[PDB]
């Protein structure tokens, strides 16, 4: 569920859904969307009389964008039309945030952040890190806090969990057991969802446990592997 | 489910008695054939899989052609059948939400790569005992190593100098010795202390790290 | 039947080889007379049940079997290719050829005699009872069979067998054969009766009925099937009977590998094993040994549709074990080579451990307490205490791991261990899971096994949660106990004591204060005897030395120098176990000779009073401990000398172990 | 103590040190290496000289005289060093791959430690 449509105090619920070959892989975790099919009712067989159970049956993703390149040619008409008056820099920093009062040496240091540089993978091993990482650190009642609101509906993918680390031993990987076959296998993290994006925390002073630790391996080389009970695999990030 | 193709009759047995006759059947175990059998899941390369998921997984039935081939960290590279097996949908009654239709693959011929077995020449061979006869070879293996950082020679022979390897010679009727080298490092931040860690790993010669 | 259940005709028949087993008659004349058949009389008598049908008999058979130029099939070929077919053809050979009345067994001297002849002439009498069910002949047998293969240059003569290959290599054509494999043995299980023969009774007719015995599940059948209590409007209701029915032995092992043959790969695996015959009772876990054996599968018969489809789940069974590598009674000539030679105090400080540098003090102070004795024979209700626990300290580069612990694997009983595994909670013993057998047995640490020996323990900082009660309760008289909520059962404590505790961090300081790094006060100012030391001071005519030490032993293989005559580790544990035979009492000029030693022990100590260097404030546990380290080299060196100059080399130990730290 | 190299890395700041730096990394924003891993890998197939007196000879004085150094200066060595001063000249021969064990590796096998330790 969309986390913004029902509040008194409670919780969201979640349901079930399954698709066609020529209408799936068409959604990363992470996105809005719209859906709209059936309300069928199956009745599996693994609770008092004979009761069952609800799920979607979907014919349509009308989504919004994907935010695997491949769209059509008037959108970036109007680009090619934008990007030749040079006005783009000076443009942007009143355009980009309706509701600050100016801040121009922070507000340049954003839209750089956003798109980032490149990535090379020149003819030797070795690599070099493309990305850049900025810090705001001052007094409250500077707008440092709203700002990072701002760019998670901007971003293509953005995640938001900006608050006391929570348990940053748990935030890039998690194992357990299986209902089927007991078994060991890989299933969550806050990096691995959030890669060619952004991610937005805060709080630098009060997590001293395993945040450091956490982020030390994190960045820099972007390049994680779990050694715990199963698999050692070095997984792609690129954050 | 072991003859590849064929969907034959199956025969729900594990041995018979008494045949058309009033003699106790005996069974010669010598000239019975046997064979062996074994499954390995296989992941997915882990840099060509672009960001959007974790690794995946399938997995492989073999016979004994090439088992214990297989050790697990080989970059390795199977061909096969592609094959389903199972009854979906009859087997248990109203059969709800349970797929049976299991991915199987009953293959052949792996073969490690390298992206253990490099065959060379006497071309080669014998190219590198004419530039072991110049006696200058171990300065210039250290300067030819890491092509983006200055200096640090001392550095730089040491990790040519473990990454080769000494011996152990083990004692006989005798505890042996370490034969291993294990050298360490430290340094205030952003010298380059992890930069040429991670480049020993693609030349590791089927060395994988944690 | 049709669809293919005719075979093609094999050339490789079994009657060829029937009538090849009847000429294994008095035959082999080459090795008083028939001497397989000379085997034959002594098991007939009853003392022994294991014959021995070896590979040797059949070539050497085949060796005069090179003259007559007849077709004669190979042996060794079909018992390597159904090695498990050569026994049921054999014994319907022996009966035929079997000398029966041999012995003379009157009414007791046998083990089930009266009762199987009650038994016999109870089916001799129904066999002609009209005016019928022969014998199976599982019934009666009361012995075994056994093969065993060659590996000798009999191979090597004329042509396998019996290579000793490793289980990594096994899976192929090698099942159904008979192939040797060695190994180490672990998961010893205990004897169990199965069963071979049965007899069911109706108490209406008495007819036993017999039948084979199946794989590890069957099923008894109905009482409407025999002859005279069936066949009526009423019939005797089955059971079973226990004296009747014949039970065999059986036990469970598994195999590994011996962890040099392994390749640079995965891990190695098990294999299981079983007994059968008389083998039994035979096995240790630990045998570093070898089983030669014949192969065979066998079916699972549990939930086999929906898993187990054509699963195997082999085992092997046993054949033959060849194991290897293992007081006034033909040894006597060594325990004279130490009375004649003598050289007691240097040869064997020489002895045991001569693969250091300098240090002989120590090595002397180590063989009295391997030998201990009884500290006092009490009578009264007055456990005195013994064996005296030495412990060690400081930091060489030398790994003093390797020179404690290789005196521990070669001293009697003395176990090895660490700080990771059995810590101070699991030093005794406790209750834990195990397989699906008798759970919550009592498994043991080291104290519950290693009574009365060497307690050689390493890493004192480690695990000391534990630990630091598990010391106190051993140097403790008797308290080794498991005060769990099981059970409040107290068993014994007998045992020394050899601790070494590292430093703290770089060299101990010696200019600073002492016990900054070892973290108990009360374990050892007050109930131990005496210290060492192992401090390092920069000296350039010893390195040197010990440079040379050190690089000497690369270049050759090879260690011993310095005219010393090295000494078999037998000896002297004779020595020791002879000389823990004598127990010498005391004179009165010894305890004279303590008592003008405690006081001049007490005056020197109660003159310092000062926290730079010592320790100790003389103790009468002291004052005991010097009694009983005298007794041990008078026991050592027993040639009745319990005087002042015994005692005199107990304080020379003394002060050469103290004031090790004024350098 | 079951280590044997602590480097220490130094980042000490000099002008044409720092200069050069410079350059380097910005010339690379746009002898092989497939030789070298087979180089490596045949000479773990080649034997294992371990045997010569003349260089065992060196190096125990050479162990000596910083054995007078040791313990009067910065960090205490043990006898374990002495099996990594066998092991380094041990595999530089196998640099060499030859079957003596030469004089010319045991300079470089001494002159590393000088930097390791001062
Ligand atoms: N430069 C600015 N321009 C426009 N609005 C601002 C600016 N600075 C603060 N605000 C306003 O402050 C209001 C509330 O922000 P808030 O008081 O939560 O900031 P804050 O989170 O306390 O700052 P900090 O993150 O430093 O603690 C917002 O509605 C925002 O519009
Ligand atoms: N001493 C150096 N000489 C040349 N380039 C360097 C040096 N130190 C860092 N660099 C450059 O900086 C980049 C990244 O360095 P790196 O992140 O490996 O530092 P680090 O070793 O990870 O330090 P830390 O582990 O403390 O973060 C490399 O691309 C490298 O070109």
């Amino acid at each position: 569920e969309i986390p913004e449509l029902v509040p008194v105090g409670e919780m969201p619920r979640n349901l079930t859904m399954t698709c066609d070959r020529y209408l799936t892989n068409k959604v990363i975790p992470g996105t809005r969307v719209t859906i709209v099919g059936i309300y069928s009712i199956y009745n599996s067989k693994n609770s008092g009389v004979a009761i069952r159970t609800p799920y979607i049956k979907i014919l349509g993703i009308q989504s919004d964008v994907e935010t695997v390149t491949m769209f059509t040619e008037e959108e970036e008409e109007e680009f090619l039309q934008l990007s030749r008056n040079p006005k783009l820099y000076e443009i942007l920093t009143n355009s980009i945030a309706p509701s600050i009062f100016g801040n121009e040496d922070i507000k340049k240091a954003i839209v750089c952040l956003l798109m980032g540089g490149s990535k090379k993978i020149l003819p030797d091993g070795m690599r070099l890190r493309g990305d850049i990482n900025v810090l705001l650190l001052g007094d409250p009642g500077t707008a440092k806090s709203q700002l990072l609101k701002f760019v998670e509906k901007v971003s293509p993918i953005a995640v938001y969990t900006s608050g006391k680390g929570s348990s940053a031993a748990g935030l890039t990987a998690s194992v357990q057991r299986d209902p089927m076959t007991r078994e060991f296998y890989l299933e969550g993290g806050a990096m691995v969802l959030a890669d060619g994006g952004v991610v937005c925390i805060d709080e630098f002073d009060k997590m001293r446990d395993e945040d450091r630790v956490a982020i030390h391996e994190a960045m820099e080389q972007q390049t994680i592997s779990i050694a715990k009970a199963g698999i050692t695999t070095v997984l792609n990030s690129r954050t | 489910a072991t003859t590849t193709l064929t969907t034959r009759i199956p025969t729900p047995a594990i041995y018979p008695t008494e045949d058309t006759e009033g003699n106790k059947l005996t069974t010669e175990y010598g000239y019975s054939t046997f064979i062996d059998h074994q499954r390995i899941t296989v992941q997915e390369m882990p840099e060509m899989a672009p960001a959007g998921q974790l690794p995946r997984s399938i997995d492989v039935i073999l016979d004994d052609d090439l088992v214990d081939k297989t050790k697990p960290g080989d970059r390795v590279n199977v061909v096969g059948v592609f094959k389903s097996l199972g009854a979906g949908g009859m087997n248990q009654s109203n059969s709800n939400t349970l797929i049976g239709f299991k991915t199987l693959i009953l293959g052949n011929t792996v073969y490690p790569l390298h992206a253990a077995r490099q065959m060379l020449t006497d071309f080669d061979i014998r190219n590198i005992n004419k530039l072991s006869k110049k006696k200058d070879i171990f300065d210039i293996l250290s300067q030819s190593l890491a092509p983006s950082i200055y200096g640090h020679d001392h550095i730089k022979k040491a990790i040519l100098l473990m990454l080769m390897g000494g011996v152990e010679k083990n004692l006989e009727n005798g505890s042996h010795l370490r034969g291993d080298i294990n050298i360490l490092m430290v340094g205030d931040p952003s010298t380059a202390k992890s930069q040429l860690l991670r480049f020993v790993l693609n030349t590791a010669s089927l060395a994988i790290a944690t | 039947m049709s669809a293919a259940l005719p075979s093609i005709q094999l050339p490789v028949d079994y009657n060829n080889l029937f009538n090849e087993i009847t000429d294994f008659l008095v035959t082999f004349k080459q090795d008083k007379g028939p001497k397989y058949m000379a085997m034959l009389q002594k098991v007939a008598n009853r003392e022994l049940n294991s014959v021995i049908i070896d590979l040797d008999d059949i070539l050497q058979y085949q060796n005069e079997k090179f003259l007559q130029g007849t077709q004669a099939d190979d042996l060794v070929s079909a018992i390597q290719q159904n090695a498990n077919h050569f026994t049921e053809l054999f014994c319907r050979a022996i009966d035929n050829n079997m000398p029966l009345p041999t012995k003379e067994i009157d009414y007791k001297d046998d083990v089930l005699d009266v009762i199987l002849n009650q038994r016999r002439l109870r089916n001799e009498r129904m066999l002609s009872d009209r005016t019928t069910e022969l014998f199976p002949p599982n019934l009666t047998r009361r012995y075994f069979l056994y093969f065993k293969p060659l590996s000798q240059n009999c191979a090597r003569r004329y042509r396998i067998s019996s290579k000793p290959l490793s289980v990594r290599q096994i899976k192929g054509d090698f099942l159904g054969q008979l192939i040797t494999v060695r190994g180490i043995i672990t998961r010893v299980s205990d004897v169990k009766p199965a069963v071979e023969v049965i007899a069911y009774t109706c108490d209406q007719c008495g007819y036993e009925v017999f039948q084979e015995v199946n794989s590890r599940t069957f099923t008894p059948l109905s009482e409407c099937t025999s002859e005279e209590c069936s066949q009526n409007q009423t019939k005797g209701q089955l059971f079973m009977s226990t004296r009747a029915s014949k039970f065999s032995a059986f036990q469970e092992c598994k195999i590994q590998e011996l962890s040099q043959q392994v390749p640079v790969g995965h891990i190695p695996r098990s294999l299981n094993i079983h007994v059968n015959g008389t083998l039994v009772r035979s096995l240790s876990p630990g045998d570093i040994v070898d089983v030669t054996g014949i192969f065979l599968p066998a079916p699972y018969t549990g939930f086999k549709a929906l898993k187990a489809g054509l699963l195997t789940e082999t085992y092997l069974e046993a054949q033959f074990v060849r194991q290897h590598k293992k007081l006034t009674s033909d040894v006597e000539e060594r325990v004279m080579e130490l009375i004649t030679s003598g050289d007691v105090y240097n040869r064997l400080a020489k002895s045991i451990a001569p693969e250091i540098y300098g240090n002989l003090d120590v090595k002397k102070a180590l063989l009295l307490l391997l030998v201990g004795g009884v500290d006092k024979r009490v009578g009264d209700g007055m456990k005195i205490r013994g064996d005296i626990n030495v412990c060690l300290m400081g930091d060489p580069g030398v790994a003093k791991s390797q020179l404690l612990k290789a005196i521990c694997k070669i001293s009697p009983r003395g176990v090895y261990t660490t700080g990771k595994g059995s810590s101070g909670v699991g030093l005794t013993a406790a209750v834990m899971k195990d397989p699906v057998t008798d759970e919550m047995i009592l498994e043991g640490g080291a104290l519950v096994l290693a009574d009365n020996g060497i307690c050689c323990i390493d890493e004192f900082d480690k695990m000391d949660e534990s630990d630091r009660t598990a010391i106190h309760e051993v140097m403790e008289q008797q308290t080794i106990s498991i005060s769990k909520a099981g059970i409040n059962t107290t068993l014994n404590a007998r045992t020394s004591i050899l601790a070494a505790a590292n430093p703290l961090y770089g060299r101990y300081n010696p200019r600073l204060s002492p016990l900054d790094n070892i973290n108990l006060p009360a374990a050892l100012l007050s109930r131990f005897d005496i210290l060492f030391l192992m401090l390092d001071i920069p000296s350039r005519d010893d390195d040197e030395k010990l440079a040379e030490h050190v690089t000497y032993v690369h270049m050759h293989n090879k260690q011993p120098d310095l005219d010393f005559t090295p000494v078999e580790p037998s000896k002297m544990r004779e020595y020791i176990a002879y000389a823990k035979t004598k127990r010498p009492v005391m004179s009165e000029a010894v305890n004279d000779y303590v008592v003008q030693a405690y006081i001049r022990l007490r005056q020197d100590s109660k003159r310092e009073m000062d926290s730079k260097f010592s320790f100790g404030q003389a103790t009468p546990r002291t004052l005991l401990g010097i009694i009983r380290l005298s007794q041990a080299l008078a026991k050592l060196r027993l040639a009745d000398m319990v005087d002042i100059d015994d005692v005199e080399e107990a304080l020379r130990l003394v002060r050469v172990s103290k004031e090790s730290l004024y350098q | 103590s079951r280590f044997d190299l602590l480097f220490v890395v130094t980042d000490d700041i000099n002008e044409i040190r720092d200069r050069s730096i410079s350059e380097h990394v910005l010339r690379t924003h746009r002898v092989t290496i497939p030789f070298l891993r087979k180089y490596v890998q045949y000479a773990k197939e080649r034997v294992i000289p371990q045997l010569t007196q003349e260089a065992i000879n060196v190096i125990v004085k050479n162990y000596t005289d910083l054995r007078n150094d040791d313990n009067t200066k910065k960090s205490p060595i043990t006898a374990r060093t002495l099996e990594t001063l066998i092991r380094l000249a041990t595999a530089h021969a196998k640099v060499r791959l030859s079957k003596t064990v030469n004089k010319v590796d045991a300079k470089v096998a001494a002159n590393l430690l000088r930097f390791a330790l001062l």
